[PDB]
DNA sequence: TCATATTATTACGCCAGACAGGG
DNA sequence: CCCTGTCTGGCGTCCTCTCACCTATGA
RNA sequence: UUGAUUUGGUGAGAGG
């Protein structure tokens, strides 16, 4: 009764079942506001029974408990004004049934619905992994209130537009509206309206409207740009931008502050997100709000007003596709036909076998990729001249709504070689797309290859929910209980660096987190930032501004506060701009935002530069053999390449004993091989000259004689 | 040439690859089991009778009486189906049993008995099986489903990475018995062989070898090869067959004849050993440094002295060469013990072992099978010579001796059950072999390694446990048997197997609850392989490869209809044409191919038999003769597709539906979807309700037909002929005189079951669809059942769908739906709801059924009679009350009165009562009032229903439109539902836009033939018209002949088509793009398949003309207000002061430890505090709140948890002392 | 009805943690 | 006496919905 | 002072 899964404490202590609490399907609801969502009536009518209670004994309809009991019971006319006047500022908690990070219990407002499904607004999904294919979510009722207060200003769903997890934003608009946006704001060679002039965004939507333009046609307007360069002042600045006419359409609903430069793209998803990002950044956080609920309201619209369907004749075909599927099988019949005569092996058959077919499926890739991206050619006042298409199937994958390189492959090109579940792949792939029929056995093989990732994801859950088990049970203390533990030391961030190009930058890492010591500017001994100075977009501006090579910061672990963590060894607070609020448990959304992305996881020679600049050489004790090239006589020697500028920019591991093309502090080519040695013969290499004997070494006990066979030139072993 | 009802509605047939063999009875695993089961067959295999001829005759212990068997019978089951159903008594049969009791005198082995009595007596009752594969337990309708188990039969497994973290390979073997102990064999990573018997200790493995009479000379006799050391002229030389020396260095100097053969230090090539056997080289004088390692064979005594020299498997030392030399034994036999091949593994056994004769052996065995109680001579001897040896405890069945001896290469299949002493020497055998590198492993996967249990099976195993219970008590009886004064019911009893056989029957892990709401979904559980239930593996454990599929699935288990989650791939479902073997494996049909003409004969193959053959594509293309037109074509040879010869191949598939099962072989452009979307198509299109308008999808495969009859929900004639056509109650045939018996005279009256509950509260109910008066044929159908229509099989309904994103309504995957839909009720579907009422007497006096309802005034007395029980049908909601049952003395009077459960509707369609010999009939004891009211609500479709596609599209209907709102095209007409394209790339099942395309075209010819009908025609355009719709293109199997249909046939025909023609695109040889195409221009359709539509609400056109035809939509059973759930306050548990769960009960929400976490990770400390304390469970803090609430004071007086308390009060409950500290 | 008190299957996969064995 | 196979215990995802089935004995 | 039993526990199936 006290120990496992259905104890006390797992089952009854830690979990309770839970009064004024509600249940049902979700549905859209897109005429929301992004603070409230849609409730049923018989479900609200149910949960606020005692507030109604309480309304009802107020005014003096009724007298005792009794009545009011009745009266509800029968639902008579006065007691829906009564609900609506106890909803209407008091928020409710939804969530969604596998809660796994803090984004998936967010307090909404309600508005009543004749209906029998929770309205959620289409944004908030996203932060929810809520689609709407049969899903389910409860309502809870906060009754006190404090806790009316809590669900308002920590909970509402305003308040989390930041992922807790990092800086990105979780209010990104999903998929309808990135296509709705990715159709307005384009362009075509010749439309109605080319090049015509317009004295405002307000009459490009006039025409537009009215039939005399189309949505994308390339335009000279007249937009009026707030700059706000002074301090805290907007400055207004108005010029002729060659844009579009969706584009000024778009323009209408940007706030203030941003540039217009933020609209003259084409605005796939990376592009909206980031402007969200900005938008945030720059003008807080209720511009930020409404001008979300306004990109989602006019994105459903215009892609409403789209009719981008999806047809059999989107998925184009390329014509090269079967001469290359016949080059391929002219490869593999030259590859058996020397398989029969034995001239080559079998392991190196069937590596050149799918050699061929990697290299023939990145040809077909292409080929369709090329007769997808550009296949609209259209003219405009004489000889044909080419664009992006407006193919259906292209616009969902390039503007990053639903899709992919793989999968529009997939449905065009051919679906590459599946693997048996052995783990080795089949050498003979699967060469007919999804617009041509596959036939039996191609399907038997394509059927090997999902049930293994149906497999996986549901064994993986597991192991994914039991990790964020283990986590928020190993954090479930640490609270910050500080504002400065009063320290020297951090740990040095430095952007992390392969071998192959930088992969994660130094603004990736040292975004928001406080100094440890005052990082001294790369030229000489210069304060350009103090020593407990949070580093925001400004200030890692100029970190980038001056190329800093690496900054010295305070982490979580170096912090001396007993029985919990100070506010300037955390840092930023990562869904709020601010540093980290005394108080706030760090370690459960810490453990929940390790854990939380367990399920997208999975479960189951020498040295060639690539860029151009200097070599520097650490770790390294050297000598200079007798034909000049540096041999190195230390085994861990770290070769680094840095720029002109001073920031690392390669780093690599020389074994010992390699011979370098180059030398400390020397200027290279961009491709020039620096590093050579032999892994499979370890080199006894010297430090001086002279001659050689043979101490303690005895043919017949210590070494042995093998006279070599095919060469003549013996070696004692 | 047609049926009758062919002529009806003939779907046009695409497809190209002729079928050479039709699709069996989809049922007759399940038929064919349970007729094995129960039938008289003489021979004794298999069914009651092998029970009976293992379990009788009975013979005491010399007790000199004999009862033996005769014959046995099934009697009439006493209730029939229906009535069976209704009562809920089991549906069975008494099992009437011959036996015949011969009582002997003294010394009567050969002497005749002295009295005889026989007798025909009753054991049990076994439960039928229904004519469509389904028992009815309780009540209730079952279904046994069939176990994936492995077969009986040794099985090498090799266990290769884990164990020993060293990668050093074991190798086990473990002999699986039918029945009986199970012998495994295992390597250990000192290289030493170790036995197991039943999962138990370890023993080294020789010990059963000494367990089975064997000395150490015979063991080694029989596990090594001797080498022979002759004592001659010098240094005792060495016979050497040169095969010994493969691969190893030559220590010494090899030489004979005068001549150096090989010297030291080279090692021994195969040209080495050609040298010396062209040289005739077996005699050589060896070193005494080469005998100075090597193992003796046998035994050696001195002969003068009379002691022992050594001990067979002792090794070999220079001073033992002295010791054996100066003796007189020339001839020194020793072990090779190669190292490459020939390991010395049983020898280094026989070095572990701590035995020396047979009886120290068993003592050992038996010490390692009973401990604590002491091992004797009799026990040990009887122990061991039960566990393998005798035909009661251990047998192998005529499956294992198959496997068994196909695994050792044996020639014979058939012999004894048990085992004997060469089989457990040759499984040694064949285990060393493997580890020496000859033979290979076994698989668990592979489909020839996992044999099928059945319904037939399972019962005979059930059954055999009964019987054997039943025949210790007969032993019981007879030898405290006085004669004559019993007769044979005195020893036998009932009980046991009946016990047995309902337990089975009741309460099993297979015979489970039959998931009927769908003919699909009966017709697919009943074809269910399961690798779960006894004896098979868990859900919560394994693993990986037991949940993949492997090639040997190839037309025996369906790859992509597996349920997604927990056990996905432990519930396969079989495919359409796979029956089962006779050993109970799954065979598939193949065409023959001798030559190049690929032969119209099939042929059956099972996985150990599909390997050795070249078995070749479905779709592969040959012309008018069976020759393949290419000169290579796609095969399969061992479990490998590859590509082959055109005249290599021995086999070809019978046709291309065959790979896969009868859930998933009814979606039609099924090769253009993806494998994962199928997969949740499939599982989603078994969970269809029945509309209440069947419709026929446009878009079909043809699979329709053979789905619907052979799943018993239509009425198929017995017998052809005419009508009579009564009908209101019942459909009355005359039979044509051919299929007419003599006597007899005879015409068939078919009962209509009418609307009544099936299993998921959908409404099961029969249609006619034949008129008065109207030729009817054998094997036709009569009555449409539900989800039918005309024969076919109509889940959902055929809705005309755009492609394209409106207003947001349909963002992630939600669905927006017309007004159109929900007027026509085109998806109003019929739930029924059985509600019981009972008035038993719990305490204090009886309970009683009256009117005279008390406190509640008149608002009780009101849709019953004048004084109890509701009248028959009203419009009952919430809150009313059916069946006044009520007690006085329970003012202190209540409200037991059973009422209509909250937020349901409905009209008392029926009410049954086999009450308590008073009410003012048949049923069992004890209850006492017994009042079924069955409700049927009419559900219709709202905002937050589940509609679906067969092609994996999910969607939960967002908005019901309006009919003005619609994206309307030129012509007029509004779209009915619109889809989201944005799931199109991602979900690659592009397959429903080649069904949209397709039904658009159906729907453009059923216009076209509608104008042509309407505007009406004579008929000869009509039959021009249908014959260019019915030829359309490539060569097909249709065509049709249409001058034959009497000008009347036409025009019933064309009634039948103004719908819609209907179309079959069958699984994998479906219609081709350029197909739909041409139909898209027989009706006056755009190619493309794309229109432009106008905007119900601004009147303006859509940019970029969008997709629009008919998609063939389905309702699932997952309606929102069957989900939609409130709380506020109510009743809670016993044991915890915190809420109850559900919705049946009327609980509130777990607030489960991650939404804590969730809370936690916030500021939310006042919301935590009160989503624990005051919500749930602290009973002083949730009084005080509730009146805190309702005066207008919202503010928590919080206390502590009970269920805090309750974990004080279970931990203090140990030894152990918890408190609560200082204030 | 009102006290009497427990036996003839095996088929997970790591992963720590404690234990007798032996160079 | 320090490595070492070997054995024994202890984990293995949250939320929800539907249905059926429940110890023998006994003067 | 104006009324009542599932949770308990197993098995099977399903949804996200
Ligand atoms: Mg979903
Ligand atoms: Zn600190």
């Amino acid at each position: 009764m006290i120990k496992g899964k259905q104890g006390r404490f797992r089952q009854n202590l830690l979990g309770k079942r839970v009064d004024y609490s509600g249940r049902s399907v979700i549905t859209v609801g897109p005429y929301l506001r992004l603070h409230q969502c849609g409730l049923p009536k018989k479900m609200a009518l149910e949960l606020f029974k005692p507030f109604i209670y309480g309304k009802l004994e107020l005014r003096g309809l009724a007298t005792t408990i009794k009545a009011a009991k009745k009266m509800v019971e029968r639902e008579e006319a006065v007691v829906w004004d009564i609900l609506d006047e106890v909803i209407r500022e008091h928020p409710v908690l939804l969530n969604r049934a596998p809660t796994l990070h803090r984004l998936g219990i967010q307090a909404f407002e309600p508005v009543l619905i004749e209906g029998k499904a929770i309205q959620l607004h289409p944004l908030v999904c996203a932060a929810y992994n809520a689609d709407f294919d049969g899903d389910q979510m409860a309502v809870h009722v906060p009754l006190t209130l404090e806790a009316q207060l809590e669900a308002r200003a920590l909970m509402m769903s305003t308040n989390n537009i930041l992922s807790p997890a990092n800086g990105e934003p979780i209010i990104v608009p999903s998929q309808d509206v990135v296509l709705g946006l990715y159709y307005m704001t384009r362009d075509c060679v010749n439309a109605k309206g080319e090049g015509m002039v317009l004295t405002g965004p307000k009459e490009a939507e006039r025409l537009y409207r009215s039939g005399l333009a189309s949505l994308h046609a390339r335009v000279k307007v007249r937009i009026t740009e707030y700059e706000k360069d002074a301090n805290g002042e907007l400055v207004a600045k108005t010029s002729l931008k060659d844009t579009t006419v969706g584009r000024a359409i778009l323009w209408m609903i940007v706030p203030k502050g941003l540039p217009y430069s933020i609209v003259n793209q084409a605005l796939g998803k990376k592009a909206i997100s980031k402007m969200l990002n900005t938008c945030y950044r720059i003008l807080g956080l209720k511009p930020t709000v409404i001008f979300a609920d306004q990109i989602m309201y006019t994105g459903f619209a215009y892609a409403a007003r789209s009719g981008a369907s999806v047809g059999i004749d989107d998925m184009v075909i390329p014509e090269k596709k079967h001469e290359i599927i016949s080059e391929a099988e002219a490869e593999v019949a030259e590859i058996q036909e020397q398989f029969q005569s034995g001239l080559v092996t079998a392991g190196e058959r069937y590596n050149k076998v799918i050699d061929i077919w990697a290299a023939a499926n990145d040809r077909v890739s292409k080929a369709m990729m090329d007769n997808l991206q550009t296949e609209t050619v259209i003219n405009r006042d004489g000889q044909e001249e080419k664009q992006v298409s407006f193919n259906s199937i292209y616009m969902m994958a390039d503007s990053g709504a639903r899709g992919s390189a793989a999968q529009i492959r997939q449905l065009a090109g051919m679906r590459g070689l599946m693997a048996k579940p052995d783990g080795s792949i089949i050498e003979t792939p699967i060469t007919a797309n999804f617009r041509e029929g596959l036939n039996v056995l191609q399907y038997f093989i394509s059927t090997h290859g999902a049930r293994k990732g149906l497999a996986d994801t549901a064994l993986k859950t597991a192991n994914s929910g039991y990790l964020t088990r283990r986590l928020v049970d190993v954090a479930q203390d640490l609270v910050v209980t500080e504002d400065d533990c009063g320290t020297h030391e951090g740990i040095m961030m430095t952007p992390v660096i392969e071998g192959g190009d930088v992969k994660e930058p130094l603004r990736d890492r040292v975004l928001g987190r406080v100094t440890a010591e005052d990082v001294l500017k790369p030229g000489t001994a210069d304060i350009l930032v103090p020593r407990n100075t949070l580093l925001h977009e400004q200030w890692c501006d100029l970190l980038e501004e001056n190329s800093v090579d690496a900054v010295k910061v305070r982490s979580v672990v170096s912090c001396d506060t007993d029985f919990g963590v100070c506010a300037h060894c955390y840092g930023r607070d990562l869904a709020r701009g601010h540093i980290i609020n005394k108080g706030e448990a760090i370690g459960v959304i810490a453990a929940q935002s390790i854990g939380e992305p367990g399920t997208q996881l999975t479960m189951r020679s020498s040295i060639q530069v690539k860029n151009k600049g200097s070599i520097k050489l650490s770790n390294v004790k050297s000598v200079v053999n007798s034909s000049g090239k540096l041999v190195i006589t230390s085994r861990n020697t770290e070769l680094k390449l840095i720029d002109e500028f001073g920031r690392t920019k390669e780093s690599y591991k020389v074994p010992y004993g390699a011979v370098l093309a180059k030398g400390d502090g020397e200027q290279v080519a961009g491709g020039e091989t620096v590093a050579n040695w032999d892994p499979h013969t370890m080199p006894v290499i010297t430090e001086v000259s002279g001659f050689v004997r043979f101490t303690d070494m005895i043919d017949g006990q210590t070494i042995t004689r093998q006279t070599d066979e095919l060469t003549g030139l013996s070696s004692l072993v | 040439v047609y049926s009758y009802t062919e002529k009806k509605r003939i779907r046009k047939d695409f497809g190209k690859r002729p079928q050479v063999l039709d699709v069996p009875y989809l049922l007759s695993i399940q038929l064919d089991s349970f007729q094995k089961f129960i039938e008289q067959d003489p021979e004794g295999q298999y069914g009651l009778e092998a029970a009976f001829r293992s379990v009788f005759p009975i013979q005491s212990y010399s007790g000199n009486s004999e009862l033996q068997y005769v014959s046995y019978r099934l009697g009439e089951p006493v209730f029939d189906v229906q009535e069976c159903q209704i009562r809920g008594v089991t549906y069975s049969a008494p099992l009437r049993v011959k036996l015949r009791l011969v009582i002997y005198e003294r010394e009567a082995p050969e002497g005749t008995v002295k009295d005889i009595k026989e007798q025909e007596v009753y054991m049990g009752e076994i439960p039928l099986m229904t004519d469509n594969g389904t028992f009815v337990i309780n009540g209730t309708e079952r279904v046994i489903v069939s176990q994936l188990h492995r077969s009986p039969g040794v099985f090498f497994d090799s266990d290769k990475g884990k164990t020993h973290s060293s990668g050093k390979v074991l190798y086990n073997a473990r002999i699986i018995p039918y029945r009986g102990s199970w012998l495994d064999f295992e390597f250990d990573p000192k290289d030493n062989l170790f036995v197991r018997i039943d999962r138990r200790r370890k023993l080294p493995a020789t010990i059963i070898l000494r367990a089975l009479n064997y000395t150490t000379e015979q063991i080694l006799d029989l596990f090594f090869e001797k080498v022979i050391f002759e004592i001659r002229d010098n240094k005792l030389q060495m016979e050497l067959v040169p095969e010994r020396l493969r691969g190893e260095t030559a220590s010494f100097d090899i030489e004979a004849n005068g001549k150096v053969y090989v010297e030291k230090g080279r090692r021994i090539t195969a040209r080495h050993i050609r040298q010396l056997e062209k040289d005739d080289v077996k005699l050589i004088e060896v070193p005494v440094e080469y005998i100075a390692g090597k193992v003796v064979a046998k035994d050696y005594i001195d002969e003068s002295t009379g002691e022992l020299i050594c001990a067979a498997n002792m090794e070999l030392s220079l001073d033992l060469l002295a010791k054996l030399s100066q003796s007189g034994h020339k001839r020194i036999e020793t072990l090779f013990t190669n190292d490459l091949d020939h390991g010395p593994y049983i020898s280094e056994t026989l070095r572990v072992d701590p035995t020396n004769d047979r009886l120290s052996a068993l003592v050992e065995i038996y010490r390692m099978m009973r401990p604590g109680e002491p091992p004797t001579r009799e026990a040990a001897e009887s122990l061991f010579e039960n566990l393998f040896f005798s035909e009661d405890r251990y047998d192998l069945s005529a499956v294992g001796r198959m496997k068994f001896n196909r695994s050792l290469l044996r020639e014979e299949i058939e012999g004894s059950g048990i085992l004997s002493k060469d089989d457990i020497i040759d499984v040694m055998k064949k285990l060393i072999d493997i580890r020496n590198g000859k033979g290979e492993v076994d698989d668990i996967d592979h489909l020839g390694n996992r044999r099928i249990r059945s319904v037939g099976e399972m019962a005979e195993n059930q059954f055999r446990v009964g019987l054997v219970r039943v025949e210790r008590a007969v032993k019981e009886r007879l030898s405290l048997g006085d004669l004559d004064t019993l007769m044979p019911q005195d020893m036998i009893n009932a009980k046991p197997i009946s016990a047995a056989v309902k337990e089975f029957f009741g309460s099993s892990q297979l015979s489970q609850f039959m998931d009927q709401n769908n003919p699909l979904s009966e017709i697919t559980h009943k074809r269910r392989i399961s690798a779960l239930g006894p004896g098979g593996l868990t859900r919560e454990r394994a693993g990986f490869e037991v949940r993949d599929v492997h090639p040997t699935h190839y037309g025996r288990v369906c790859p992509i209809e597996t349920p997604e989650g927990p056990n996905i791939g432990l519930i396969n479902s079989l495919s359409v044409y796979a029956q089962t073997n006779e050993y109970g494996f799954l065979e598939t049909p193949y065409r023959k191919v001798t030559d190049g003409v690929v032969t119209d004969e099939i042929h059956y193959l099972s996985a150990i038999e599909e390997g050795n053959y070249v078995i070749a594509q479905a779709n592969s293309n040959l012309d008018e003769e069976g020759h393949f037109v290419e000169d290579l074509v796609t095969c399969r040879s061992k479990g490998e597709s590859s590509l082959f010869s055109r005249d290599q191949v021995d086999y070809m598939d019978v046709s291309t539906q065959q790979v896969v099962s009868v859930g998933a072989s009814l979606i039609p452009f099924l090769e253009h979807d993806d494998a994962n979307r199928a997969l949740m198509g499939a599982n989603m299109q078994r969970q269809a309700v029945p509309t209440l308008r069947a419709d026929k999808p446009l878009v079909g495969t043809g699979m329709e037909r053979a789905v619907a009859v052979d799943s018993g929900v239509t009425a198929v004639a017995k017998r052809g002929g005419v009508v009579q056509y009564v009908d209101a109650s019942r459909i009355v045939i005359k039979v044509n005189e051919d299929e007419m018996y003599p006597g007899e005279a005879g015409i068939d009256i078919y009962n209509l079951t009418k609307y009544t509950r099936s299993n998921q509260n959908t409404c099961i109910n029969q249609m006619p669809c034949v008129s008065l008066g109207e030729p009817v044929e054998r094997g036709d159908v009569l009555a449409d059942g539900p989800s039918t229509d005309l024969g076919e099989l109509a889940l959902g309904q055929n809705m005309r769908v755009a492609f394209m994103p409106w207003n947001g309504y349909n963002f992630e995957d939600s669905i927006l739906v017309s007004e159109r839909v929900v007027q026509e009720d085109r998806f109003t579907t019929i739930h029924i709801q059985e509600l019981a009422c009972v008035s038993r007497d719990t305490k204090l006096g009886p309970e009683e059924i009256t009117a005279d309802i008390p406190n509640v005034g008149e608002a009780a007395l009101s849709k019953l009679d004048e004084s109890g029980i509701v009248y028959i049908g009203a419009e009952v909601t919430g809150g009313d009350i059916l069946v006044g049952k009520v007690t006085p003395k329970g003012s202190d009077v209540k409200d037991s009165s059973l009422r209509v459960p909250n937020g349901v509707s409905g009209t008392v369609i029926d009410v049954q009562v086999f009450t308590r010999d008073g009410v003012e009939d048949d049923l069992a004891p004890g209850v006492l009032k017994i009042v079924k009211v069955y409700l049927a609500v009419k559900r219709r479709i709202q905002p937050g229903d589940k509609m679906a596609g067969r092609h994996g599209n999910k969607g939960v209907i967002s908005k019901i439109n309006p009919i003005e709102d619609m994206p309307y095209d030129e012509n007029g007409t509004p779209v009915d539902i619109v889809l989201n394209p944005l799931g199109v790339p991602s979900r690659m099942n592009i397959g429903q836009i080649l069904e949209t395309h397709l039904g658009m075209a159906a729907k453009g010819i059923g216009d076209k033939i509608n104008a042509m009908l309407k505007q009406q025609q004579e008929v000869a355009k009509l039959r021009e018209f249908i014959q260019r719709a019915y030829d359309l293109g490539a060569d097909v199997r249709q065509k049709v002949d249409l001058s034959t249909f009497s000008d009347e046939e036409v025009m019933r025909l064309a009634e039948n088509l103004r719908k819609g023609m209907p179309i079959a695109t069958p699984v994998f040889d479906g219609a081709k793009e350029a197909e739909i195409k041409e139909l898209l221009k027989l009706g006056d359709l755009p190619t493309s398949g794309q229109i432009r539509l106008y905007d119900g609400r601004t009147g303006e056109q859509f940019e970029r003309p969008v997709t629009v035809g008919y998609m063939y939509m389905l309702k699932l059973n997952h309606l929102v207000d069957d989900k939609m759930h409130a709380r506020s306050t109510g009743s809670y548990s016993l044991v915890t002061q915190q809420p109850l769960g559900g919705k049946a009960q009327f609980g509130g929400q777990r607030f489960g430890e991650m939404e804590v976490w969730a809370l936690e990770a916030y500021g939310a400390a006042y919301t935590l505090q009160e989503m624990l304390t005051v919500k749930s469970d602290d009973v002083n803090g949730r009084t005080k709140m509730y009146k805190n609430i309702v005066d207008g004071n919202h503010q928590m007086e919080p206390g502590m948890p009970e269920s805090f308390n309750v974990l004080l009060k279970e931990i203090r409950s140990l030894g152990i002392n918890i408190e609560l500290e200082d204030e």
